[PDB]
């Protein structure tokens, strides 16, 4: 709830790392860590941001984002016009540890990939097995032209096996989120990085994610949406998404990653922050059948029982003034025939820990 | 508790947050 990312100040997103190191002894020390699975995250983050000046792209449009100009329509950019990255004058250790067959220096082809594939340990750290799916696709993107093969087959799991904490160490997440927001505006030779920082976009987000998406399948307007949400915890907490200036409706915005980049720690927008409408989202899903609604978390917090009553007519549903008739009308009790259906869901599903089938099987069943 | 809908008719750029946002969402599946 606490803090909205907007900038207030005209400064842009900023970290601070070692002194930039040679880009080829960098590339080096680099993968002998990822081949030898003894990765230094310092070194990582410096390389990265390093790296940033071989991804040079043309702004199709005007960029600027709670006041700061990244670039306007023509510039050509790469993605440290996003951000400020300032330096110390410690140099990085740079260890050589793993195999190193190369004596010559490698090419920008070799450092996209590289680049690539350490970005990729953010998205396999962020999932809490399926891995090896994920990185076996994530290995072949990076052999494949424009990328070049620098790492055997099986590297980057084993890698990732010892960094599979990285996605909550800030620098790297802010490389990534700024490696994210420069590929979705610029079209790039390289924009298949993306494979592992996209998920940085709308991190935190999870309440106003769904709130849009449930939007999205009940297939309304925004406006005639709102007024289904008439239990009266849901007025502080829509109000609380559409905060003005925060440009949740600007392409490209700084919004899009704000969590990544740093602009706050505390989001208005997730789970917990809009617990009642999630839950009700989620409950709404749940009468559906549907698996990502049944397999979410319960905000325990936000009367989930009261939301799951809601959600039964609301699911019926699916004129918002007849469905706040039924509740009335039934005292805001559930009726057996909505009992039976919640109850048929989740006692079929593979109920998981403080998840909504759990709840639904230990209130109703 | 819970308050009328038609009582909720007069309230004052969601609609365009929910356009984007979901748009958004749709084009990082390529990525996923």
């Amino acid at each position: 709830e606490y803090k909205y990312p907007a900038i207030k100040d005209l400064k842009k997103p900023c970290i601070t790392l070692g002194k930039a190191p040679d880009l080829n002894k960098a590339y080096k020390s680099v993968l002998s860590g990822m081949n030898a699975a003894k990765l230094d995250p310092d070194d990582v983050c410096s390389y990265l941001a390093a790296a940033m000046q071989f991804f040079e792209g043309t702004c199709p449009e005007d960029w600027t984002s709670y006041g700061i100009l990244i670039a306007r329509k023509g510039d050509r950019i790469t993605p440290n016009s996003l951000v400020e990255i300032k330096r110390t004058d410690v140099e990085g250790n740079w260890a050589l540890t793993g195999g190193m067959e190369l004596t010559r220096d490698p090419t920008v082809s070799e450092h996209a990939s590289l680049v690539g594939l350490l970005l990729s340990l953010y998205r396999l750290s962020k999932i809490s097995n399926y891995k090896t799916n994920i990185a076996d696709r994530i290995e072949q993107i990076f052999e494949t032209a424009p990328f070049v093969k620098i790492v055997e087959h099986h590297t980057l799991m084993t890698t990732h096996k010892m960094c599979a904490n990285w996605s909550t160490i800030p620098n790297f997440r802010f490389l990534a989120g700024t490696y994210d927001m420069f590929f979705s505006r610029i079209e790039h030779l390289y924009s298949a990085i993306r494979v592992g920082t996209v998920v940085t976009a709308y991190e935190d987000c999870s309440g106003l994610v769904s709130f849009t998406g449930f939007i999205k399948q009940i297939n309304l307007t925004a406006r005639e949406a709102i007024l289904y949400f008439f239990h009266k915890n849901f007025e502080e907490e829509i109000r609380r998404m559409f905060e003005p200036g925060q440009e949740t409706a600007v392409p490209h915005s700084y919004f899009i990653h704000f969590r990544s980049l740093g602009l706050s720690g505390k989001s208005p927008y997730s789970s917990n922050a809009v617990g009642h409408v999630f839950n009700l989202i989620h409950f709404v899903g749940c009468y559906m059948g549907q698996v990502r609604s049944l397999n979410a978390t319960v905000i325990a917090a936000c009367a989930p029982h009261e939301m799951s009553v809601l959600g039964g007519y609301l699911g019926e549903e699916f004129s918002p003034e007849a469905v706040y008739t039924r509740i009335m009308m039934n005292g805001g009790r559930l009726k057996r025939s909505h009992i039976r259906r919640y109850v048929s869901v989740s006692s079929n599903h593979q109920a998981r820990p403080n998840s909504f089938a759990e709840f639904l099987n230990k209130t109703y069943s | 508790i819970f308050v009328n809908p038609s009582a909720i008719r007069a309230g004052l750029m969601a609609e365009e947050t929910v356009d984007l946002i979901n748009r958004n969402i749709e084009d990082n599946q390529a990525h996923l």
